[PDB]
């Protein structure tokens, strides 16, 4: 009888999907983890006094047709919507994340995070804080820039994440 | 003169993004304040540190403040507005770090009389930059010290919100440098928040 908040990772390859997650749940930086590889995570952790089970998929994607994606988007509580600072193909892919999304679950307010990964690499930046969180305000979401290698802002944006799902079970019932 | 208060959050938002739209900012004024607001406290720190002297900071920093500072001659406040920031006891003075406080978290009878008599109608003068919000938000409520800033049309003064680090929110910068003098020093009704009300005087730094 624990709240389970599932989290979907979302974002172009090589982004820091599995850092991010790895980061959080074993707070070590692992680089360069396998492209392809997959996998789901449960933790437990205290959100706000409250004790609760977080669910992370890392998603590979690189081969999760139309069937395999609409069933974990449509099963997904909260989505971590992941791009690289340095890479603007990768911010010009997060709307259509944020598209296919919204499509499946048919909603558009889902617990959702404009991520900007990779805040440690400034020299590199390709995409302006000023244009990621424009994009955010027209989503209606929040746009937070993390370093799963300096393990900034990481905590904050699966708990926020949490926080919004936790949010929306409280509207629904 | 007449001081314009905040109260609605959308009012504010739309207001500080009137302002920003006009400021007409190069990348790089834009990028030096991002940088600000992801490490303020070593920036400001440093000026502390030196008493505002940047002749010793390495080029990248040294750059950038100067792109900070001019930055301020596109960001002016059309008209007289309040900005409100909180701070911790050091802020007082070093003497004031574990003294401000009693044991069930209410501001100390004595200390605060003291910090009145050390500060209350003295001008201050703040070698870090200034940052803070159009209104009274919640980044505050749970800190020692409340300080409104009373900063008069045509003040340097810019919204940054649009490029900083969700630092709070409606995020208000001012320059560094500037003296303010302290007008009022009162407590809350709660007893354990310190309410500082300054009128804003100006930077020493003016370049262009
Ligand atoms: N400098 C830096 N590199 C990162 C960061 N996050 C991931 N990387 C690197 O970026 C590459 C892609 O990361 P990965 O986690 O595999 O991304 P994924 O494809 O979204 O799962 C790897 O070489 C990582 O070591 C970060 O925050 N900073
Ligand atoms: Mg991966």
């Amino acid at each position: 009888s624990l709240a389970l908040h599932k989290v979907i990772m979302v974002g172009s390859g090589g982004v820091g999907k599995s850092a991010l997650t790895l980061q959080f749940m074993y707070d070590e930086f692992v680089e360069d983890y396998e492209p392809t590889k997959a996998d789901s995570y449960r933790k437990k952790v205290v959100l706000d006094g409250e004790e609760v089970q977080i669910d992370i998929l890392d998603t590979a994607g690189q081969e999760d047709y139309a069937a395999i994606r609409d069933n974990y988007f449509r099963s997904g509580e909260g989505f971590l919507c992941v791009f690289s600072i340095t890479e603007m193909e990768s911010f010009a892919a997060t709307a259509d994340f944020r598209e296919q999304i919204l499509r499946v679950k048919e909603d558009e307010n889902v617990p959702f995070l404009l991520v900007g990964n990779k805040s440690d690499l400034e020299d590199k930046r390709q995409v302006s804080v000023e244009e990621a969180k424009n994009r955010a305000e027209q989503w209606n979401v929040n746009y937070v820039e993390t370093s799963a290698k300096t393990r900034a802002n990481v905590d904050k944006v699966f708990f926020d994440l949490m926080r919004e799902i936790r949010a929306r079970k409280m509207e629904d019932s | 003169n007449t001081y314009q208060e905040f109260t609605n959050i959308d009012q504010a938002k739309a207001w500080g993004n009137a302002q920003y739209k006009k400021y007409g900012l190069s990348k790089s004024e834009k990028e030096a304040i991002v940088s600000y607001t992801k490490s303020a406290s070593e920036i400001n720190g440093k000026l502390r540190q030196n008493k505002g002297v940047i002749n010793g900071f390495p080029s990248n920093l040294i750059k950038q403040v100067e792109l900070l500072d001019k930055s301020f001659n596109k960001m002016k406040t059309p008209e007289n507005i309040m900005l409100f920031r909180g701070d911790d006891p050091a802020y007082l003075g070093t003497e004031f770090q574990n003294t401000l406080l009693n044991s069930n978290g209410t501001i100390n009878k004595t200390a605060f009389e003291k910090a009145k008599a050390k500060f209350l109608n003295k001008d201050r003068l703040e070698y870090g930059y200034i940052s803070t919000s159009l209104m009274n938000v919640s980044q505050f409520a749970g800190r020692p010290i409340i300080t409104k800033f009373k900063v008069a049309k045509g003040s340097k003064a810019g919204y940054i919100d649009p490029i900083s680090a969700f630092a709070g929110q409606l995020e208000m910068l001012l320059p560094r440098h500037s003296t303010y003098h302290i007008d009022d020093m009162r407590l809350s009704s709660d007893g354990k928040q310190i309410i500082i009300t300054a009128t804003m005087m100006g930077t020493a730094i003016n370049p262009k």
